[PDB]
């Protein structure tokens, strides 16, 4: 089976980071990027940044420029996302999905598929 | 970036009803959309690519349409396990960015 | 239903003041004696196009129509010019209205005015934003259809609307025919009288006399010969003529090369004395990425350049996107890298089926570290690929073509074949010979031609004769007919019978005398 | 590095070669001759063959011999020249309108 497993909640101050991990199992590790998609209270999903596991490159949107960053560890499979300088609005689940291709819409593989279970980070003191 | 605009924001169905979700991009993305399924609790599930490919595994009441600006999102054959929240993707353009979702409930 | 427009349809061109003179002016006037548009009110009110400009004129005994409607959709969602007189109040508006589905009348507005036996004209025309109404009311005794004879129309009303009007319908009154015209670019010489009057016009493209009579500035022609139009036969179709086979270029060995080389190790082929043939790119649809930078493909089969250089590698998907100016990456900084002014096209397709083995392919490789990123088309001569056949797309080998176009102050051995065209002989035509362009009859030739020789020329230095670059003729280029065109005719004082002689042409391209 | 390739006293082979704005174009034409001390007298116009866009700046030559044959090196100048063209159209004659004023006449 393909599946992304995820790391378990947290609660962070505000001010502090948080990493996340996403244990990939089931297929070729170096062969599909790794995206996070995270979802706020107002279950609007919002995309997050890519990492490239292969060349180790990624790619992140501009709200959170600065303050993720994505690595992976092909040893064991696992991706990671860090976040910042937490704030309140912060508090979301997130989500790492995997993604074969950003060229070729035509093909299953180049879309979120599958996604792991989610990690819910809350924000508060 | 690219604004996706879905309607309705939530529509009530009994079961066996034919359902419409549209979506509508802020500028041309060719066939360059996704829908998802997110049930309570869970991720969401890819169910329809490239406009109108149906994912494999998916049960076939699901299925797209559309190209351009504006694609539709139809449940053939609503069945209760559909209650979920539904999603558009487009991926013409980084970011790739995602409708508000559509809110299916049970009558 | 039509009518003879016999005279109908001129106006004051300005509003300057002339007597006792012929002035000849250029503006949009109803054509003489042409086909208006003949509706009834009796026992019809469609929308008609508006064009450049619409002449109305419309016969009364009680008043049926009442106003009219301009715009483009007529459904208040633009504006719309609406002119209403209901008995003694002309009323004009230019509201956005919500017209009914049929208007008539019963027995964000920016401008508002308030104020058979009668013939009511008028000339509506849009210049630059300026709408235009003129018109001249005058008595008749005439039912059956317009009267015959001449009247000029004054202006009256000059509304700046700026409104671009395409569409226009009448307004009838229920308890009156009425004729659309179009205006055309013709010349015309208006005859002023002693009190500003015009009293007559002559059209100066009506016929053969009407044009004699604008040449002389007169409405009195005296017996003779007058030249008054240059006759010029025009060309019907264009003539495109390149080689058949000149020399081709060897991109099938780039393209379907049964072996390609690693991206570190990218191997370059010089494109040089040959007729480049862009045509596999465009009809080979087995294409996945195709990009140009600085030129586009489809102006590339019409443009010379010194020299062209075919790259060609193979890397995976992911690492198709390096291969732009201003990329980063493994590729781009270690095994291949473009400059930033780079002029040319990227082209990649899958090749999965064919650099993929069972047991991975790792007979292609990648510069992997380097203490210094590679300058602008460098080969540095390691990691393995290693492509499966199970590979996701990103990670499946791809074959990538780049053709890059220099040009120096050198000469330019490589240009392109355009498509060449059917030859037609006796017959006006627009003619390309090897870039050279011209009008003329192609007819055959008994020019004996020597074999380094391609065009021929007279004591002019104009071109005489070319050989056609597909099949070793030799054509004779003869000038398209030409000359003048004379009218005989006795004076205005016997008839208006005239002749037509078209000087130095045969009687082909024009009762019929050939003299010399 | 090579940029170009093609493959195809009784004889006369007489050759111009010269570079306009990168263009390397020969002019040659080959006659039956009876003399062996030096050029026969007379007059032949040379028709072009080749026009080779090497755009290669070319200052030295050197002849070729077949060893177990005379040949001359002249030089090109601005000249105008009047070529009287025949009615096959073959250069038959020519003036060189610096010869002498006699040439400057015709
Ligand atoms: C009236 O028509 C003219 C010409 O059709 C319109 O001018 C166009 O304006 C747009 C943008 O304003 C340009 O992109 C077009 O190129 C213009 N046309 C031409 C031919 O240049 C004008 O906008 C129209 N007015 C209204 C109110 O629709
Ligand atoms: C062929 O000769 C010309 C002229 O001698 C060279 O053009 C010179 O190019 C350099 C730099 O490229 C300039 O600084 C000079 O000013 C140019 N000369 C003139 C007269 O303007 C040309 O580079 C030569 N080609 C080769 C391959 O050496
Ligand atoms: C206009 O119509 C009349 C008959 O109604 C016809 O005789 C005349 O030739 C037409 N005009 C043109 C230019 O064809
Ligand atoms: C004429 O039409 C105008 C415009 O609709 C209207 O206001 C007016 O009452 C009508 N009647 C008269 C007598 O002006
Ligand atoms: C009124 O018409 C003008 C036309 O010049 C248009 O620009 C304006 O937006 C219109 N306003 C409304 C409220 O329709
Ligand atoms: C000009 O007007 C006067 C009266 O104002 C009139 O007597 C005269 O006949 C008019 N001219 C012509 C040519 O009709
Ligand atoms: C070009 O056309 C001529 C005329 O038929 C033909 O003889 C010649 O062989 C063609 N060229 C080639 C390369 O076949
Ligand atoms: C018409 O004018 C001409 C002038 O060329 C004259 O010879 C002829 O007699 C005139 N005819 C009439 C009927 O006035
Ligand atoms: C005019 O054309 C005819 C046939 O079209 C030809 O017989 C005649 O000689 C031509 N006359 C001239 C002067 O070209
Ligand atoms: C080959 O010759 C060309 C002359 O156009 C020169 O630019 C290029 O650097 C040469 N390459 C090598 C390896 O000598
Ligand atoms: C031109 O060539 C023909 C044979 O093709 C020949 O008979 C004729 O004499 C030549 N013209 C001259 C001026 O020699």
């Amino acid at each position: 089976e393909v599946q992304l497993v995820q790391s378990g909640a947290e609660v962070k101050k505000p001010g502090a980071s948080v990493k996340v991990s996403c244990k990939a199992s089931g297929y070729t590790f170096t062969g599909y990027y790794m995206h996070w998609v995270r979802q706020a209270p107002g279950q609007g999903l919002e995309w997050m940044g890519w990492i490239n596991p292969n060349s180790g490159g990624t790619n992140y949107a501009q709200k959170f420029q600065g303050r993720v960053t994505m690595t992976r560890d092909t040893s064991i499979t696992t991706g990671y996302m860090e976040l910042s300088s937490l704030r309140s609005d912060d508090t979301a689940l997130y989500y790492c999905a995997r993604v074969g291709a950003h060229d070729y819409y035509d093909s299953s593989d180049n879309w979120f598929d599958p996604w792991g279970q989610g990690t819910l980070v809350t924000v508060f003191s | 970036d690219i604004q996706m605009t879905q309607s309705p924001s939530s529509v009530s169905a009994s079961v066996g009803d034919r359902l419409t979700i549209t979506c509508r991009a802020s500028q041309g993305i060719s066939s360059w959309l996704a829908w998802y399924q997110q049930k309570p609790g869970k991720a969401p599930k890819l169910l329809i690519y490239a406009a109108s490919s149906l994912q494999s595994g998916v049960p076939s009441r699901f299925s797209g349409s559309g190209s351009g600006t504006d694609f539709t999102l139809t449940i053939s054959s609503l069945q209760p396990e559909d209650f979920a929240t539904y999603y558009c993707q487009q991926a013409n353009s980084f970011p790739w960015t995602f409708g508000q979702g559509t809110k299916v409930e049970i009558k | 239903a039509y009518t003879n427009s016999f005279t109908r349809g001129v106006y004051y061109p300005d509003k300057v003041f002339r007597s006792s003179v012929l002035h000849s002016t250029q503006d949009l006037f109803l054509p003489f004696f042409s086909n208006v548009t003949w509706f009834h009110a009796i026992h019809a009110n469609p929308v008609l196009p508006f064009n450049d400009g619409v002449y109305f004129a419309s016969t009364e005994k009680s008043n049926i129509i009442r106003g009219w409607i301009f715009g483009t959709t007529l459904d208040s969602k633009t504006q719309s010019l609406l002119i209403v007189n209901n008995a003694t109040n002309v009323v004009i508006k230019v509201c956005e209205f919500q017209f009914c589905n049929d208007p008539f009348l019963g027995v964000n507005c920016t401008f508002e005015y308030v104020s058979f036996k009668n013939l009511r004209e008028f000339v509506f025309k849009n210049i630059d934003g300026y709408f235009k109404i003129y018109s001249k009311h005058t008595p008749i005794n005439l039912v059956r259809g317009l009267p015959q004879g001449f009247s000029a129309l004054e202006p009256l009303v000059d509304l700046p609307i700026g409104i671009n009007i395409t569409r226009f319908q009448t307004l009838h009154i229920s308890y009156a025919a009425y004729y659309v015209g179009y205006l055309q670019p013709r010349t015309f010489l208006l005859k002023y009288n002693e009190n500003g009057t015009i009293t007559d016009a002559v059209d100066c493209a009506l016929d053969p006399l009407s044009e004699t009579k604008c040449t002389l500035k007169s409405f009195t022609v005296e017996k003779g010969i007058y030249q008054t139009s240059n006759f010029r036969v025009q060309p019907t179709e264009s003539i495109v003529r390149f080689p058949n086979i000149t020399n081709l270029c060897p991109f099938g060995e780039v393209f379907n090369a049964t072996r390609f080389a690693s991206v570190y190790a990218w191997n370059r082929k010089r494109i040089s004395n040959c007729v480049a043939d862009y045509s596999v790119l465009y009809n080979s649809a087995s294409f996945s990425t195709f990009k140009c930078y600085g030129v586009s493909p489809t102006k590339l089969n019409d443009l010379c350049f010194t020299n062209v250089y075919a790259d060609s590698f193979v890397i995976r998907g992911d690492e198709v996107r390096q291969i732009a100016p201003g990329q980063t990456g493994n590729i781009a900084d270690y095994n291949y890298k473009l400059p930033d002014d780079f002029t040319g096209c990227v082209i990649a397709w899958n090749s999965n089926n064919l650099d993929s083995k069972v047991g991975g392919n790792y007979n292609y490789l990648y510069r992997l570290f380097r203490k210094s990123n590679l300058k602008p088309f460098e080969r540095d001569i390691l990691q393995s690929y290693g492509f499966q056949p199970t590979y996701g797309v990103g990670y499946q080998p791809y074959r990538v073509v780049v053709l890059s176009f220099e040009l120096l102050h050198a000469p330019a051995t490589v240009c392109g074949p355009k498509k060449s065209t059917n030859l037609v002989k006796n017959k006006c035509v627009n003619f390309n010979f090897n870039g050279l362009t011209g009008t003329g009859v192609l007819t055959e030739s008994n020019k004996k031609f020597l074999p380094f020789q391609q065009f021929g020329r007279d004591i002019a230095d104009t071109t005489d004769a070319v050989r056609d670059p597909q099949t070793l003729e030799i054509l004779d280029i003869t000038p398209c007919s030409f000359g003048g065109v004379s009218v005989i005719t006795p004076g205005t004082n016997t008839s208006n019978q005239v002749a037509v002689l078209y000087q130095g042409v045969n009687c082909t391209e024009v009762n019929v005398f050939q003299t010399r």
